[PDB]
RNA sequence: ACUGCAGGGGAGACUGGAAUUCCUGGUGUAGCGGUGGAAUGCGCAGAUAUCAGGAGGAACACCGGUGGCGAAGGCGGGUCUCUGGGCAGUAACUGACGCUGAGGAGCGAAAGCGUGGGGAGCGAACAGGAUUAGAUACCCUGGUAGUCCACGCCGUAAACGGUGGGUACUAGGUGUGGGUUUCCUUCCUUGGGAUCCGUGCCGUAGCUAACGCAUUAAGUACCCCGCCUGGGGAGUACGGCC
């Protein structure tokens, strides 16, 4: 039992899943259904379909918190970051303006050892 | 390159105006073959941008 | 006795009429040292790129002094040592 | 700063001594000089409170002054660097433009001759004291107060500080040598520094002799007493106590402080 | 460091005639002066190899012209070394 | 010596922001994480996600290159202080003061060692999961020393251009860094030419077993030094020095 009209959508899109937070300009989160939250395991998390499933499932469920316009943040090297945004478009949201987030050291913390798979 | 072309037009960390320009839109540093800038010359400007950026007349990124 | 050319930024609250007398006594560290003390320049309010100690606004004043390495260097630990300074950076007008 | 005695006897093999070279004038001030006496660790009954106490140097205490209340304004200068048995940091005397003697425990780069002031007009140099309020956070201090006018408690041994974290309405948060975090009035006083002499931790007495010296009698291992004597104590050959580690008077370990003390208010964190 | 009339007033009493600035009693006392003021510059800064390097060379550089002046006239050698130092 | 010039050359002090981790609080609910596929693991006692505040360490995106500096190892966040070398021009000065260099001395990546401090991330050893016939591994989840700092030691690397230093000479073509310089001096072109010092590619003579090198020689000559004498045993034993 919330009315926020206008929020924020952000998507973390990772090599091995997918997540959709709604929250408010404010940055308190109304809805956040992701790819493991919908019917999906293990690698299948990853594929574009199951993204744009969680992308349905967020934005129907903060439509139900009164939410219209949300803005968009992606970060992260996905492979749903557009199916993601695709889906919230199609299912009742206008986003208009889509930012790019992804963090960028300024060469800080050192990386993990390259695998030798 | 400006400012071999004409002399006597210092660079300086303060001067904003001409340092709008050799940064990109997200206010990284433009590369030297972009901009035709000699060797030393492009080191005066990467020196001013980044003296700027820290006493907090431009920022670091403007993401 | 080197020229150096010194910038600082100031807090906001302050109003931009205290600002000129405040700084006459870190010039008077200087000028008992023997130092010259050519141009004070304001700049006045400006709105900083990012924020700095929780301050969106700040007052730019450039000092432009000339004297010894060891006076400079006490006019700016005193400036970094102030509460109303936020940012001091101080460069060499010659090589 | 640490000298190394060559191994010419046993006892002096591995041992080391201060050099002290920042000791001037080896006497003390005679007007600032009370006596003491032992007391081999015997409380008002006569009875043996402390273990391992007694023997040891004969010392004469200095008057340390850890209020620097009354001379606001009045600048001092250091006269001489001295040598004191009561503590492991060394002690400085002040000659006040009035005309007065004092000691101070001589934090870290206060050579003799130096210019000291107190109160909130004074620089943020070693050596100064100032209450909280007037110091940047950010800065090393030590001697601090923890009431309002109630003397200098923390952070007086060698080589210790505070690290002064921030003054949010009327209460300062400090970061103590032990390394908790504590909230204390801003009221309260500081010298600015670090406590000088800390090299002295890492002196190697070299024999038994030289603790005796600093008056510590031997100490014995609950676990070669008999069971009357100790909960450690009994077996056949050597053992590792029957059971888990106590205290003679049988407490186990574990922590001591009192869990509803009226002092919780004032601790951020507990030391690791 | 050694500014142009720091060099100066060196030259001034070791050179020769008015003018002299590569005779070998100029040349060591400049190298004397230089390895002196660097010599203080070395003890603070213990690590800086990169300029005790400098100074070695210039070390090497002062005992070549010393040997020299050696070779070519023994008594403006002692004279140099009296006025400088040795050992 | 004077006058200019370029530079991540070195040391010390102070200082900046992005990001990772953790802590505190708000929102919020069931997953997150990870893989070729999984499991171990974290979470439901409120995680991941998201917003605000704080602590702390380490490394410095864009500039950035094939490019610069250094004897080599190596050197890039900024500012200040101190300090070494190089090049060009002048031709003012000295007047062969040069070259090399057995032994010797100094410097010398990383790992490692001692004493003290610090510890975000990474990560030998170690533990669990997975794969496998097995898996003391590769892959995954954790994780100590270490990596960092101060002060010493160690003295080795495919420490490489697998090419010791100095000097002179022997077609050119075409990039790029630092100067000077007439003329074309505006042909504004900061272009062309000439000269000096670097750093690349391609090519003639010449050399080479060949590959290739080729004015930065592996060509033509002279000076000094180090080293080689079939493969293993072996850069090992014994002796000695550290
Ligand atoms: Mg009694
Ligand atoms: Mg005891
Ligand atoms: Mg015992
Ligand atoms: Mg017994
Ligand atoms: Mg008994
Ligand atoms: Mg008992
Ligand atoms: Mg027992
Ligand atoms: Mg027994
Ligand atoms: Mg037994
Ligand atoms: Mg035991
Ligand atoms: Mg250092
Ligand atoms: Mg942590
Ligand atoms: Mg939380
Ligand atoms: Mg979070
Ligand atoms: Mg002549
Ligand atoms: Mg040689
Ligand atoms: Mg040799
Ligand atoms: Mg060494
Ligand atoms: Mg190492
Ligand atoms: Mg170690
Ligand atoms: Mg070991
Ligand atoms: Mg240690
Ligand atoms: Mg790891
Ligand atoms: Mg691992
Ligand atoms: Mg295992
Ligand atoms: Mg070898
Ligand atoms: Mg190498
Ligand atoms: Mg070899
Ligand atoms: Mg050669
Ligand atoms: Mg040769
Ligand atoms: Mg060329
Ligand atoms: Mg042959
Ligand atoms: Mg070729
Ligand atoms: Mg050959
Ligand atoms: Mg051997
Ligand atoms: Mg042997
Ligand atoms: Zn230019």
């Amino acid at each position: 039992k919330k009315n926020v009209p206008h929020g924020a959508a952000h998507i973390k899109s990772t090599f091995n899943n997918t997540i959709v937070t709604i929250t408010d300009p404010q940055g308190n989160v109304i809805a956040w259904a992701s790819s493991g939250h919908v019917g999906f395991k293990g690698s299948r998390k990853s594929t574009p379909f199951a993204a744009q499933l969680a992308a349905e499932n967020a934005a129907r469920k903060a439509q139900d918190h009164g939410v219209r316009k949300v803005d968009v943040f992606v970060k992260g090297p996905g492979s749903g970051r557009e199916t993601a945004i695709r889906s919230l478009q199609a299912a009742g949201l206008e986003v208009g303006a889509i930012s790019d987030v992804t963090p960028q050291p300024h060469n800080g913390v050192r990386p993990p050892k390259r695998r030798r798979v | 390159c400006v400012f071999c072309a004409k002399k006597d037009q210092a660079i300086d960390y303060k001067d904003t105006a001409l340092l709008r320009t050799y940064i990109s839109e997200r206010g990284k540093i433009r590369a030297r073959r972009v901009t035709g800038n000699c060797v030393q010359h492009q080191r005066d400007i990467a020196l001013a941008v980044k003296n700027a950026r820290e006493v907090a007349l431009l920022p670091f990124t403007s993401s | 006795m080197r020229p150096y050319e010194i910038m600082v930024i100031l807090d906001p609250t302050l109003d931009e009429r205290t600002v000129a007398p405040s700084l006459e006594t870190f010039l008077n560290v200087v000028r008992k040292d023997g130092g010259k003390v050519e141009k004070v320049d304001i700049w006045g309010k400006r709105r900083l790129a990012y924020e700095i100690a929780k301050h969106a606004e700040g007052i730019y004043v450039v000092i432009d002094v000339k004297a010894a390495p060891a006076t400079v260097s006490e006019l700016d630990r005193q400036l970094s040592l102030n509460e109303s300074v936020l940012r001091t950076k101080v460069m060499r007008t010659d090589k | 700063a640490i000298r190394k005695y060559k191994p010419t006897t046993p006892g002096r093999r591995g041992a080391s001594v201060s050099d002290f070279a920042e000791i001037t004038r080896s006497t003390p001030e005679k007007s600032l000089v009370r006596p003491l006496h032992g007391r081999g660790g015997r409380n008002a009954h006569g009875r043996i409170t402390t273990r391992h106490k007694g023997g040891g140097h004969k010392r004469a205490y200095r008057m340390i002054d850890f209020r620097r209340n009354d001379k606001d304004g009045v600048n001092a200068k250091v006269a001489h660097i001295e040598y004191d048995p009561n503590r492991t940091a060394r002690i400085a005397l002040l000659h006040y433009l009035d005309g007065e003697k004092r000691y101070i425990i001589a934090p870290n780069g206060l050579s003799q001759g130096d210019v000291v002031e107190s109160g909130a007009n004074a620089d943020i140099k070693p050596g100064n004291n100032l209450p909280l309020r007037n110091i940047p956070a950010g800065t090393l201090i030590h001697a601090v107060e923890l009431r309002p006018g109630g003397g200098a408690k923390l952070a007086r041994s060698a080589g210790s500080s505070i690290q002064l974290l921030g003054k949010e309405a009327s209460y300062a948060s400090l970061r103590m040598p032990s390394g908790e975090i504590r909230r204390v009035d801003v009221r309260c006083r500081a010298t600015v520094g670090e406590v000088g002499n800390a090299e002295q931790a890492n002196i190697n007495w070299g024999k038994a002799g030289r603790m005796r010296w600093k008056g510590k009698r031997p100490s014995v291992r609950g676990v070669v007493m008999n069971p009357v004597d100790h909960p450690h104590g009994g077996g056949e050959g050597k053992t590792s106590g029957g059971r888990h580690p106590v205290s003679p008077w049988g407490k186990p370990e574990g922590r001591t402080r009192n869990a509803n003390k009226s002092s919780n208010k004032f601790i951020v964190r507990r030391r690791r | 460091a050694l500014t142009a009339e720091q060099k100066k007033e060196i030259l001034r009493s070791y050179g020769l005639h008015e003018t002299d600035t590569g005779s070998p009693e100029a040349q060591i006392a400049l190298l004397t002066k230089r390895i002196a003021d660097l010599t203080e510059h070395l003890k603070v800064h213990k690590h800086d190899h990169h300029s005790r390097r400098g100074l070695l060379l210039l070390v090497g550089r002062r005992r070549r012209l010393i040997k020299y002046i050696s070779q070519i006239d023994v008594e403006r050698y002692r004279s140099l070394i009296e006025r400088l130092g040795l050992r």
